[PDB]
């Protein structure tokens, strides 16, 4: 299947060059579709060959971009599906393909439904005349906020990100719905984190110990929340949950060109000054209050069980 | 009793064999020699009397639970599986040590020694600080065994754990027994080190095997049974001061041990 | 100068002995140089914060044909320093309860005087003492306290956190009080203060006025290395101290800085 190899190479290049789709849901859906296509257009007799081929492909896709913790999750999910199916049929080498495809489709439809599954739980935690603040821009949190703005009324404060000011789009989108949102810088968090009653944010990846690898600036927000004793909620689907711990990992953050921090038109001082631009950061589990998932809320202390349920322990290394 | 004879035999023949492993080995060896359940409970009390440690009691409880033709098979398999718990814990914990980090270790323990021996084998460099453990000078033995591996060890004073806490990147200590709530029963000088580590946001890691899970829930230093303390020898550390746990079952959080115990039902 | 025997009689602290030696050597401007010479020599024998504190206090007090006023002031200051301990004990013995449990780290004449003044008031209490592994002074303190008809108990240095819940208050002596309010005491003081802070246990400190040293340690390394020398002293932040019982009265950790500023040391 040379066309399959071409699609795989294009995906790897767009992921390593400038990333795939802009939102994480589309990224996960495209990864799962590519995995389904690989499973369909390929020859194999035993499940071991298929699973090791998928392992190699996922290893390649992860080496293309290690900071994109959305494709490895789909690869591990497909591997777990294959293993569960093989154990159910053997606990087999002629009709294992169609059932894998059916399972993958079942996973796809719920992948799409995750957004509504999350947004439906907005009225359980938001009350009238509440003061909530957020940082960055996330579709999940945007829906979670604008879904309860029809019957409930509250105040929203959006803190922009210094390297890439992405909170402006979120503030504009929330103001278009009439939620009385306010815009501020990421340097006035602690200054205003005294009249706030709750915090809701979105993350990029959930580690195994209940930690978050979100955009740079959320660790300080969590520290200020824990100092002021304000519940900090994280709304993230299950595909943003990886079986890896904070340490035991190099290249945790993503370092981009210093152009966003210090422009190229400064002068000669750029030869002496050393500039670093981290995109993500690490947030320990002790500063998290609740996890709003597709299966309802959950405390940070109950993430290991979801890990054991979703992924296989032998597939953590991949 | 010949039970104590066999226990001392297993303890002296193998110097690095843990106490609970030797107790389980003696129990399985005597099993070859209903009515059986009381016979075993009796063996476990004499053994427990000779060595007053939580590990032996936990191992005996786990063995009896395993006892409730097939038992010899399951027991041999269990012994062989628990034999490699040290390597299983090392291969998972030695990766949490990064270059340039300072280690703060408590009194001698074979598991942390194995973890460090595996870490240094991976072309790594770090510094260690061992506490003297005044009750019995075993920390000096740990420092000796570490310097024997070409690592810059440094023996510190039992009352200086707070003075060098700022010069430590992480803390890795052993455990005599993991209580149901995630706490740990360790040397008497362990509860004071964890408090300082928490006061300075220092990662407090704990290394323990799976046979050290015990169905105990002490609310303070008094709820600990006196048969384990006897100048007490051990103390209880709350789970709020522990960051993570490295066991043969995998890296666990302070709360996963309660789930495991509930799954096992004592 | 002469040998370390002005301390032939034991009671007397090292700082008071150094002050007496300095005052007597003054009876032998250009004084300053000679005196600095003297304080420095004196300090070779004793790497202690109290000696340096007393020396700096005497140097500030010195601040030369009018030597009558200086000698009279030195005599009065020495008498006041001698009466220091009775005042400290009489003012601190009121914070001890009948049946309460007390926790002490190492041997100190001030805490011993406080305990004896409290037991002289028909009070009954139990005291826990740390063995002081560096030098076995906790056993000496327990022996000197068992004679006063007090149920003393000796615990290991590593078991300070095991008996912290049983103790009701913590009282210890300080070799030197830093400007911010902290104290420079035995190596096993910071960990005890930290363990007490985690359980809302009061942490009281007793010290004289000649131990107010004008330092500002930021951490365990900012302290001078000459005082530490297996270190023999550590620093304790003022956030872990409840009150300070000195000859000037009962003050808070944020009051010694006011005294040092008024002194312009």
């Amino acid at each position: 299947g040379s066309e399959l190899s071409e699609r795989i190479e294009s995906f790897v290049e767009t992921l390593k060059r400038g990333g795939g789709p802009r939102s994480s849901e589309e990224m996960a859906r495209e990864t799962l579709g590519l995995l389904r296509q690989i499973i369909t257009d390929h020859r194999w007799s035993n499940a071991g060959e298929l699973m090791e081929l998928i392992r190699r492909e996922g290893r390649r896709m992860t080496a293309a971009q290690p900071s994109e913790t959305t494709v490895g999750n789909m690869v591990r999910r497909v591997l777990k599906i294959i293993r569960e199916e093989y154990g159910r049929l053997h606990g087999h080498y002629a009709q294992l393909q169609s059932n894998i495809i059916e399972a993958i489709n079942e996973l796809l439809v719920e992948l799409e439904g995750t957004m509504e599954n999350i947004a439906a739980q907005a009225l359980e935690h938001i009350h009238s005349n509440e003061v909530i603040m957020t940082i960055g821009f996330s579709r999940t949190v945007e829906a979670f906020l604008k879904e309860a703005a029809r019957k409930r009324k509250f105040h929203v404060i959006v803190a922009e990100c210094a390297p890439f000011c992405q909170g402006h789009e979120m503030a504009v989108n929330l103001s278009k719905a009439g939620i009385e949102t306010t815009v501020m810088t990421d340097a006035a968090i602690f200054a205003v984190m005294s009249r706030v009653n709750k915090v809701i944010i979105g993350t990029k990846t959930i580690l195994a110990n209940g930690a978050l690898r979100a955009v740079t600036g959320t660790h300080t927000l969590a520290l200020a929340a824990k100092h002021h004793s304000t519940p900090l909620i994280v709304c993230a689907p299950m595909f943003k949950l990886s079986p890896q711990f904070p340490n035991e990992e190099d290249s945790f953050h993503k370092f981009v060109a210093p152009e966003e921090v210090l422009p190229f038109t400064e002068g000669d001082i750029l030869e002496k000054v050393s500039v670093h631009c981290p995109v993500f950061d690490y947030v320990p589990p002790e500063l998290i209050t609740l996890f709003i998932s597709n299966i309802g809320g959950n405390a940070p202390s109950y993430i290991y069980r979801l890990m054991s349920e979703l992924y296989h322990p032998d597939d953590h290394v991949l | 009793k010949e039970l104590i004879e066999y226990f001392k035999s297993q303890m002296k023949e193998d110097p690095d064999m843990a106490s609970a492993v030797a107790a389980i080995r003696t129990l399985l060896e005597f099993l070859k020699r209903q009515g059986l359940r009381a016979n075993l409970t009796s063996a476990i009390e004499t053994l427990c009397g000779v060595d007053s440690s939580v590990a032996v009691s936990s191992g005996g409880e786990l063995f009896l639970r395993f006892i409730s033709k097939i038992m010899i098979e399951r027991g041999e398999l269990f012994l062989r599986r628990i034999s490699l718990s040290r390597n299983k814990i090392a291969d998972l914990c030695h990766t949490f040590i990064k270059d340039g980090a300072t280690i703060l270790t408590h009194a001698y323990s074979r598991v942390v020694l194995r973890v460090l021996e595996a870490a240094v084998a991976a072309k790594k460099r770090f510094s260690v600080y061992v506490t003297e453990s005044q009750p019995d000078l075993s920390g000096k033995k740990m420092a000796k065994a570490l310097c024997h591996l070409n690592v810059p060890v440094t023996v510190v004073l039992d009352a200086a754990v707070g003075y060098i806490m700022e010069k430590a990147d992480l803390v890795i200590v052993g455990a005599e027994g993991v209580v149901e709530n995630g706490g740990i029963i360790n040397k008497i000088g362990t509860n004071q080190m964890a408090v300082c580590a928490k006061a300075q946001n220092k990662p407090f890691y704990v290394v323990a095997e799976s046979f050290k899970f015990v169905r105990l829930f002490p609310l303070n230093q008094q709820d600990v049974p006196d048969k384990f303390k006897y100048h007490p020898w051990v103390d209880y550390t709350a789970p709020s001061l522990i960051t993570l746990l490295f066991t043969d079952l995998g890296v666990l959080t302070p709360s996963a041990v309660s789930d495991e115990l509930i799954k096992l039902y004592l």
